[PDB]
Parts: structure tokens; C-alpha cells; sequence
């Protein structure tokens, strides 16, 4: 039943702006924390940001502090990511995966049980 | 501190005139010989605890009023300015060192929700009563010629009502606002109990004394009789009890036949157990790990 | 803005406006073919163009239609429980009407959403937004959901496929606490004095003669009793 | 005094109030002043 | 941060044969609640990744009763009883205490 | 346990005061009615109740504010 | 079966399966104002 | 004495019942003793 849609990422002029769009359709959107991951071809994955419900609390991997910019439409179920400053090292497979996490003590960069379906991002 | 607050506290209790009468009324109030707290720049942090009266007696203007005094949760922060008042419930950020600075503890006015404007509030005792009930906050004030600064001046005074704030907010611990300013004033702080007190109105609508109930056991008879000068004899007022403390209250179901059982049977040729008369423990049931499945309707698992 | 409002909050987190200070139109709300019910507790339809209260509150909620029922004064079931309490004394009243082409839609409408789960029985008009966990079993979950560690907090699946109890209801509760300020149109007409008239000062119903008071009164006093609920001196609010 | 009634005063309960429930509210307040009136009448006659 | 380390990378098992995972963290993951905050994943080639064990022990959702995970403090080891041809992929390993969500190196399970 | 045991109802009462009138002074007594207060200045326990802020002498009077049994004050 | 009346009156109308429920002593509606009046006092039975 | 209501004993029907119907039991108890205790004391009044 719950499953994730990606929309955007292609080819794109390094040293610009992309969009990648994150919508969800069979799940509280609004209860669920969010999280983001990069993985490049030909080694594992790396997260990347992570926020928690209703906005506010944004956080930043060491690589991409200031780099990227995300936001959160509570309304229309839906996950952006805004894209600054790109970069060839960002050439990667970008996708949305959400957290379980909502507890106290669930610390909502942890445990990710769900994962989109996935898009590719050449920056070239 | 320990200071004896002698007879202030006392307020019209609602809108309605009333000559000539005795009347009791129960409601939030300052308690006769009140241990009020004496605070003398220097202002720190103290709580609500449902109603507060302050008492001073110019550079204190104003206070600030909310839960977390952050952006955690929405506050109230009232000031004169000399010529009106502002009354922001708006929602601020840290106001690490309350005061005004041209000013500093309006820190910021994001996401804001109410504003009011009304006329300013003005040795000297200016006396207040700050209560939040129904949703509502409160203000009652009055303001006296006294000469006993040095200690809590003796007198009677009642408050009236000056404006009603609809605001609805989770208030439990404000501040007085005097600006960093680099003479040496005075503030008094009383809290307030839901207790009866027994008002006597005058020809002029007017409040001249009152007694509290619970202060002295003479004042449950005043309340009791609704006159002041209790004649002499022996008067019947009121009950007592010892109130009760610590509470006391004074066949296994064949379910491990049913579930720790080796062959069962298939879903044609299934089974069935009539339980009857024994006591059944299901705090085993759902406390197992083991079942994937756990669904029923009709009936609460954990309150089974 | 009550009732056309755009989007009506969860149960759990409803939004509440407040009502002061105007003239209110009744006869929109009780003329109308839309609200399937209307139900008042206290007063009635018909006489509240009327009635002249202090303020009025608006409560704003979306329920699925089965469970309209349980708004209302001394019922029991999970809403009534845990979401939103009415208590036993309630004046002013509830009203629903069917919204499924605004709340349900194709793949469930996941965000309208109810508290299951909660310790103990909810006190009427206090109502909490908190996302703790809850802890069923006896293993204390720490802020950690699983197994005897439930989240209290689930969505409606709204469907427009489900029968009529299970679609959205929009559900707006009116509540009335009787200085009147908030009530409907009627010409008013001039004092007339030292004549037994039958007054109606601003809800104070009821009859007598009307003279002059020569006694003082306060800025902050509306009317005045001597003894025994009579209304002995008013003042017009005009 | 109420007497488990809504309101005390009985005009406010008419004007407010359809007379299938305003029945309810009006009967309550009978019995109950009518008990009254009847403990006063008693003790008058026990004092005369 | 914290330096991780997944030992040996290329594991050529057998199917039918059981084969040992593991993961090593530099800091104590154990939590003032007791409980372990590491997290082990499978990545099929094409096909997004899966949480396999949340927390060290538990079942997430859709997991085969022959996945398990042990382990405290530092030294964690995932273990499967029976390894098919539906059990290849790339094993990594995710902590939840810093702010840094570090990932493992990938352990390629291969069939021979 | 099969235990037998007893129910006996625990303490209550009318509270009353030994006022002379507020214009002569303002000093009360308080008087607790069948209280054997070991528990809740000067005491005195009569057969009407134990007696709180009273004070005992030995000659008497033909008194004038009841209180029961003989003892008044 | 066993009780004998002056006068038995019979009233046949067709309404909605909704609006059954108005059709009783002291009830609001719009067949229960506007078409169909039951009065308080109604001493009898209703049949759909 | 129940006084027509469901049971004498005030705390069993506190307990197994809903707060909305126990205040119409409750107030069936109170009727009934509140009216023997009246009878009582009238009684004792004409004996005085
Ligand atoms: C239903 C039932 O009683 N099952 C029992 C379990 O409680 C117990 O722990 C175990 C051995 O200790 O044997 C089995
Ligand atoms: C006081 O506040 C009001 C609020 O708008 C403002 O108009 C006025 O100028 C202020 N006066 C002073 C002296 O700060
Ligand atoms: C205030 O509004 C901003 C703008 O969207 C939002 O980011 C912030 O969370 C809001 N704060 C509160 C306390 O509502
Ligand atoms: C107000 O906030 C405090 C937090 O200190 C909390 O304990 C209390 O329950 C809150 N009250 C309401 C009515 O939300
Ligand atoms: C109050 O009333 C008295 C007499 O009833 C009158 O003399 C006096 O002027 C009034 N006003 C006051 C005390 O302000
Ligand atoms: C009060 O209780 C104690 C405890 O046994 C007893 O010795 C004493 O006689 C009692 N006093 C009276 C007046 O009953
Ligand atoms: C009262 O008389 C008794 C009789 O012996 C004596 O014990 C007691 O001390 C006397 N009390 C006073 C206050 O003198």
C-alpha cells in the first residue's frame, strides 16, 4: 500500500540549481520524520539532511552545510529539496526515505525503514 | 522575605452592583495576614500558581508574562510607555535580560497573534490583581496616598475591574520589567487561593470590609452568622471528618491446552474449547512477543 | 470563515475562533439543506435570533460520519474519550454535514488524523497536542516504538469508495456562555419610562415599571441586585 | 436555587427553550419550590 | 566521527551454507535505555535498499526468521542460518547517535 | 486470610465556638464535638467533646455560655 | 386489542426513509415543523 | 431503600454506571432521603 514517488534529476550544468520532488501517498506524512540520502555509482550510500515534524528542526551532513536547502509542505504530503552550488562529487542517485522515527528518544536521523524508489541525479 | 500583608487583596468579585447588603462570595483571593514576598536591577524569576496580586509603590513599567518566555510556546508582555500601554501576546524570542534596552525585551514579533492598545495605568501604592479564569486575564487595580513605605501600609482599598483580555493562554510564571538603568524602588508579591470571603456593601455600592473565612475560627462563625458583631454564646458552625488514606482492596483457565498445544487442527476440521468458570489471565496473553497478528473488535486488548 | 474555512484541522489539534463583539444570522444556519445535523442543547433553533450571550466559541474538526454521535454531552467511545470532551452542562450546540468531495479522496486521505491511545479520560475544554508514545505493555518503551510501544496517534483513511458513516464529516461545535455582546437583529426601540412595560435589556428579559436611578453607580457595573437574584437598576447598552 | 434545573430563573428557561424540554425544566422547578413552600407552611403552623 | 569498519568486504559463501556479517564502532552505541542504536541494511543490485535489523535484534517488517543480529557495545555480527540465491546483495551498517548518519563499507555477499 | 475484623465508622462531629461577643473581647474558644483528642495550646476533654482554647479553674460559677454535661463557660 | 377509543383517526403520508425519525411527539425538522405536526399529547401509534 | 432507583448503595452505581444517568440515580436517592429525613424531623418537632 505505502509507497514513494520521486519526480526530477537529469542532466544539469554543474555550478547551478535542480529540483527533486518527494511525494507520498498511503502514509501520515505528517507524523513520520523524513530523512535524505546520496549514493554515488560504485560505493554506498551517505546521508545528506534530516528533519523532523513541522519543520524547525533542519540538520546537515559535513559536506553540505549551506549547500543544500530543504523544505517541508505539510499539505500537499509533498518533500523538496532545493538545490545550491552543484558540484560533479554530487553525481549521484538521490532519493527521499522516510524514518520510523517517532519517539522521544527515536532520533529521527536513526532507524529508516522505508526507502523511495529512486532517480539519478549527472551533474555534467 | 517575610512580610505581613494586613488587609489588601480584595476586589469587586463581578460586574453586578450590590448597596447595603452582606454578601459571601467565593473566589480567588489574597488571604488575610498573607505571607507576601518582598522583592526590592534585581528582579527575579517567580511563578504564577493561578492569580497573583502586585503591590508597589516610576521606573517600573510593566510585565511580562507567559510559560517558557521563548519561542517554545506563545507569552504576553505588557508595558507603559507613557502614554498608552501596548499589550502584546505575540511570540517573542530569549529575553535573556528583560528590560528595555529604544528597548530590548521586545525581542522579536514573529508569527504574532494579539495586540491591544489602551489608556496607561499610571509615598504612592499602586495595587494589583492578575488572574487568567475562562479563558480570560484579568486586571483589577486602585491606587492610594500612603507614608508608610518603610514597611506594608495599613488601610482598606478595593480593586476594580480596568479591561478583559480574551486570551486563553498557558500562563505559569511572569516577570516585572525595569529597565538596565545605571532610585531605589520597592514591589510587593501576593498569591492568591480560591477561598470565601464575606463582603459588606455600602450605600455608596461600595466594598468597606470584609473577613476571611478560613483565617480564625470567630471569622467561620461571621461567615456562618452574615453579620460582623457575633453575639455571645456557643454557635454550631461547621463539620469536620478524618479523610480516609491508603486505600485497600480485598481456577486457572486451560489456555496453555489451547495455545502450548502440539497438534492442531485444519481450518475444515477446526477446533473448539467451551471455557467456563475459572479465572483468566490475559496480561500473559498480550505480553508475548511471539504473536505477529494481534487484532480484535469489540473488545480493548489491554482492558480485557 | 468558520464554516467555508479551507481546511479544518484534526481532532486531536482542533482550532478554535472566537466570537465577540458582532450581530450573528442564525437563520443562515438553521436554513439551510446542507447540515445533516443540528442538534442544540440548552437553547433551541429556533430562538436563538433572540438570545444575547457574552462570547461564543467556534470548534472546527473533521470526524468520519459514524461518530457524529459522540459529540455530544455524557457520551462515551473513543472521540468523546481521548479527542474531544463535551462536558455534561454544555450550552450551544454541534452540527455536521457529509464532505467527501472535500476530505476523501482516491488512495485514502492520510492526513486527517485521531488519537486511539491515552492513559485516562480526557477533561472537557482541555485538550492536548502531545506526541509521546504510549506505553501498553510493561517494557518502558524510553521514546522508542515496537512491539507494546504505540505511537497514539493514526490517520481516518478516508475513501470516497466506504459507506456514508465512514465518509469525512465536517463537524463545528458552537458553544454559548450566558455584559452580553454576540446576538441577532431586533429594532431597538426607545426607553419608556414610570409605564409596566415588558423589558428586554440585552437578554435580561422579564417585567415591571421604569424609573430613574438616583443611586451611584460604578463605571464597571452593568446592572444591579440588592437581594436574591432581582434585578433591581440597568443600564441601556447603548 | 436551581433544583437541578438549567437555570434558576424561570423567564430565562422560557425564552430559551422549545416547551417539550422547558416542560422538563419548568416541573423540576415546581417540585422543587413547591417542597419548599410546604416546609415553611408546616413550620408556620408548628410556631403558631 | 565515528570510524567504522566492515570485515571482510567480499564474502563468496556457499548457498545452503550459513555466512557471518559483521560491523565494528569505534564508541559505545549502548544508549542510557539499554537498548543497541545500530542498524543493518541489504541492498539488492538495482533495487533500493531495505532495513534488515533495527536496534540490533527485532523484526522489521517483512523479514525473513532467518535473519539475526547480535552483538554489544562495539562488536555487532549479523548472521544468516541458510543463504539462497535470493540472499545476495551488499551489506552496510548505519549507527543513530552523532550527527553524522555514517554508513559501512558494504559487505558483497557472493554465491559460488 | 478468614479473619474476622470489626467496621467501626472513623471520627467526625460538629465543630463549635465559645465566643463572649465581639464588642467585649475577641478571644474564642473551640469546641470539638466526642473527640478524644490525643490529636487534632490548652485542652480540656469533657463528656460533651474536648474543649480548645479554654482555660480549666477550680471554683465554680453560675455560668452563663453552655456547653454540656455540667461544664460550661 | 383490548382497548375501546370515541374516535380513531388514520393519516397516510409517503416521506423519506431519513425522516422516519421526526414522526414522534415533541421532535424539529422539516417534516416535523413544516409538514407533519406531531402534538405532545399524541395518544397513539405510528406504522411505516 | 432504593426510591424506584437501580441500587441503595450510592458507590455501586457511581461505579458501573456513566456519569449522565448516575446523577438521574443519584438524584432519586436524594429525593427519597431527603424526605424521610424531612418526615423525621418533622415528627420530632411535634413530639418536642
Ligand atoms: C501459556 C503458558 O502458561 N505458557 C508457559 C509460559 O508462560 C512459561 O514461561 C513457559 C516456561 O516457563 O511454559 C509455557
Ligand atoms: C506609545 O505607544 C503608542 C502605540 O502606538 C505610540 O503611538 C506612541 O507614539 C508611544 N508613545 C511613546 C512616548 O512612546
Ligand atoms: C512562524 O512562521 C514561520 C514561517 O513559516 C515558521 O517557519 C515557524 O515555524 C513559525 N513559528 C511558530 C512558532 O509557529
Ligand atoms: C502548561 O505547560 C506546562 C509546562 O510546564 C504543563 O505542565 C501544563 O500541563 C500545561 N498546561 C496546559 C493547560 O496545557
Ligand atoms: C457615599 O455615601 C455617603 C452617604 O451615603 C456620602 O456622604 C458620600 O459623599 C458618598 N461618596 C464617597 C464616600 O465617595
Ligand atoms: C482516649 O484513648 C486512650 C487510648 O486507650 C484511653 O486510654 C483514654 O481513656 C481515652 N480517653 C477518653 C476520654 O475516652
Ligand atoms: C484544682 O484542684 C485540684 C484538686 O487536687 C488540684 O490538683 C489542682 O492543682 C487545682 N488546680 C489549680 C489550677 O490550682
Amino acid at each position: 500500500e505505502v509507497q514513494l514517488l520521486e519526480s526530477g534529476g537529469g542532466v544539469v550544468q554543474p555550478g547551478g540549481s535542480l529540483r527533486l520532488s518527494c511525494a507520498a501517498s498511503g502514509f501520515a506524512f505528517t507524523t513520520y520524520a523524513m530523512n535524505w540520502v546520496r549514493q554515488a555509482p560504485g560505493r554506498g550510500l551517505e546521508w545528506v539532511s534530516a528533519i523532523s515534524d513541522g519543520g524547525g528542526s533542519a540538520y546537515y551532513a559535513d559536506s553540505v552545510k549551506g549547500r543544500f536547502t530543504i523544505s517541508r509542505d505539510n499539505s500537499k504530503n509533498t518533500l523538496y529539496l532545493q538545490m545550491n552550488s552543484l558540484r560533479a562529487e554530487d553525481t549521484a542517485v538521490y532519493y527521499c526515505a522516510k524514518t520510523r522515527g517517532r519517539g522521544l528518544y527515536d532520533y529521527v536521523w536513526g532507524s529508516k525503514d522505508y526507502w523511495g524508489q529512486g532517480t539519478l541525479v549527472t551533474v555534467s | 522575605a517575610y512580610t505581613n500583608s494586613f488587609t489588601r487583596g480584595v476586589y469587586y468579585p463581578d460586574k453586578v452592583f450590590r448597596s447595603s447588603v452582606l454578601h459571601s462570595t467565593q473566589d480567588l483571593f489574597l488571604p488575610f495576614f498573607s505571607n507576601v514576598t518582598w522583592f526590592h536591577f534585581d528582579n527575579p524569576v517567580l511563578p504564577f500558581n493561578d492569580g497573583v496580586y502586585f503591590a508597589s509603590t516610576n521606573i517600573i513599567r510593566g510585565w511580562i508574562f507567559g510559560t517558557t518566555l521563548d519561542s517554545k510556546t506563545q507569552s504576553l508582555l505588557i508595558v507603559n510607555n507613557a502614554t498608552n500601554v501596548v499589550i502584546k501576546v505575540c511570540e517573542f524570542q530569549f529575553c535573556n535580560d528583560p528590560f528595555l534596552g529604544e528597548f530590548r525585551v521586545y525581542s522579536s514579533a514573529n508569527n504574532c497573534t494579539f495586540e491591544y492598545v489602551s489608556q496607561p495605568f499610571l509615598k504612592n501604592l499602586r495595587e494589583f490583581v492578575f488572574k487568567n479564569i475562562d479563558g480570560y486575564f484579568k486586571i483589577y487595580s486602585k491606587h492610594t496616598p500612603i507614608n508608610l513605605v518603610r514597611d506594608l501600609p495599613q488601610g482598606f482599598s478595593a480593586l476594580e475591574p480596568l479591561v478583559d483580555l480574551p486570551i486563553g493562554i498557558n500562563i505559569t510564571r511572569f516577570q516585572t520589567l525595569l529597565a538596565l538603568h545605571r532610585g531605589a524602588a520597592a514591589y510587593y508579591v501576593g498569591y492568591l487561593q480560591p477561598r470565601t470571603f464575606l463582603l459588606k456593601y455600602n450605600e455608596n455600592g461600595t466594598i468597606t470590609d470584609a473577613v476571611d473565612c478560613a483565617l480564625d475560627p470567630l471569622s467561620e462563625t461571621k461567615c456562618t452568622l452574615k453579620s460582623f458583631t457575633v453575639e455571645k454564646g456557643i454557635y454550631q458552625t461547621s463539620n469536620f471528618r478524618v479523610q480516609p488514606t491508603e486505600s485497600i482492596v480485598r481456577n486457572l483457565c486451560p489456555f496453555g491446552e489451547v495455545f502450548n498445544a502440539t497438534r492442531f487442527a485444519s481450518v475444515y476440521a477446526w477446533n473448539r474449547k467451551r471455557i467456563s468458570n475459572c479465572v483468566a489471565d490475559y496480561s500473559v496473553l498480550y505480553n508475548s512477543a511471539s504473536f505477529s497478528t494481534f487484532k480484535c473488535y469489540g473488545v480493548s486488548p489491554t482492558k480485557l | 470563515e468558520v464554516f467555508n474555512a479551507t481546511r479544518f484541522a484534526s481532532v486531536y489539534a482542533w482550532n478554535r475562533k472566537r466570537i465577540s463583539n458582532c450581530v450573528a444570522d442564525y437563520s443562515v444556519l438553521y436554513n439551510s439543506a446542507s447540515f445533516s445535523t443540528f442538534k442544540c442543547y440548552g437553547v433551541s433553533p429556533t430562538k436563538l435570533n433572540d438570545l444575547c450571550f457574552t462570547n461564543v466559541y467556534a470548534d472546527s474538526f473533521v470526524i468520519r460520519g459514524d461518530e457524529v454521535r459522540q459529540i455530544a454531552p455524557g457520551q462515551t467511545g473513543k472521540i468523546a474519550d481521548y479527542n474531544y470532551k463535551l462536558p455534561d452542562d454544555f450550552t450551544g450546540c454541534v452540527i455536521a454535514w457529509n464532505s467527501n468531495n472535500l476530505d476523501s479522496k482516491v488512495g485514502g486521505n492520510y492526513n486527517y488524523l485521531y488519537r486511539l491511545f491515552r492513559k485516562s479520560n480526557l477533561k472537557p475544554f482541555e485538550r492536548d497536542i502531545s506526541t509521546e508514545i504510549y506505553q501498553a505493555g510493561s517494557t518502558p518503551c524510553n521514546g522508542v516504538e515496537g512491539f507494546n510501544c504505540y505511537f497514539p496517534l493514526q490517520s481516518y483513511g478516508f475513501q470516497p469508495t466506504n459507506g456514508v458513516g465512514y465518509q469525512p464529516y465536517r463537524v463545528v461545535v458552537l458553544s454559548f456562555e450566558l455584559p452580553a455582546t454576540v446576538c441577532g437583529p431586533k429594532k431597538s426601540t426607545n426607553l419608556v419610562k414610570n409605564k409596566c412595560v415588558n423589558f428586554n435589556f440585552n437578554g435580561l428579559t422579564g417585567t415591571g415599571v421604569l424609573t430613574e436611578s438616583n443611586k451611584k453607580f460604578l463605571p464597571f457595573q452593568q446592572f444591579g441586585r440588592d437581594i436574591a437574584d432581582t434585578t433591581d437598576a440597568v443600564r441601556d447598552p447603548q | 436555587s436551581n433544583f437541578g434545573a438549567i437555570s434558576s430563573v424561570l423567564n430565562d428557561i422560557l425564552s430559551r427553550l422549545d416547551p417539550p424540554e422547558a416542560e422538563v425544566q419548568i416541573d423540576r422547578l415546581i417540585t422543587g419550590r413547591l417542597q419548599s413552600l410546604q416546609t415553611y407552611v408546616t413550620q408556620q403552623l408548628i410556631r403558631a | 566521527d565515528i570510524v567504522m569498519t566492515q570485515s571482510p568486504l567480499s564474502l563468496p559463501v556457499t548457498p545452503g551454507e550459513p555466512a557471518s556479517i559483521s560491523c565494528r564502532s569505534s564508541q559505545s552505541l549502548l544508549h542510557s535505555n539499554g537498548y543497541n542504536y545500530l542498524d543493518w541494511y541489504l541492498q539488492k543490485p538495482g533495487q533500493s535498499p531495505q532495513l534488515l535489523i533495527y536496534l540490533g535484534s527485532n523484526r522489521a517488517s517483512g523479514v525473513p526468521d532467518r535473519f539475526s543480529g547480535s552483538g554489544s557495545g562495539t562488536d555487532f555480527t549479523l548472521k544468516i542460518s541458510r543463504v539462497e540465491a535470493e540472499d545476495v546483495g551488499v551489506y552496510y551498517c548505519m549507527q543513530a547517535l552523532q550527527t553524522p548518519g555514517t554508513f559501512g563499507q558494504g559487505t558483497r555477499l557472493e554465491i559460488k | 486470610t478468614l479473619e474476622i475484623l470489626d467496621i467501626t465508622p472513623c471520627s467526625f462531629g460538629g465543630v463549635s465556638v465559645i465566643t463572649p461577643g465581639t464588642n467585649t473581647s475577641n478571644q474564642v474558644a473551640v469546641l470539638y464535638q466526642d473527640v478524644n483528642c490525643t490529636e487534632v495550646s490548652n485542652v480540656f476533654q469533657t463528656r460533651a467533646g474536648c474543649l480548645i482554647g479554654a482555660e480549666h479553674v477550680n471554683n465554680s460559677y453560675e455560668c452563663d455560655i453552655p456547653i454540656g454535661a455540667g461544664i460550661c463557660a
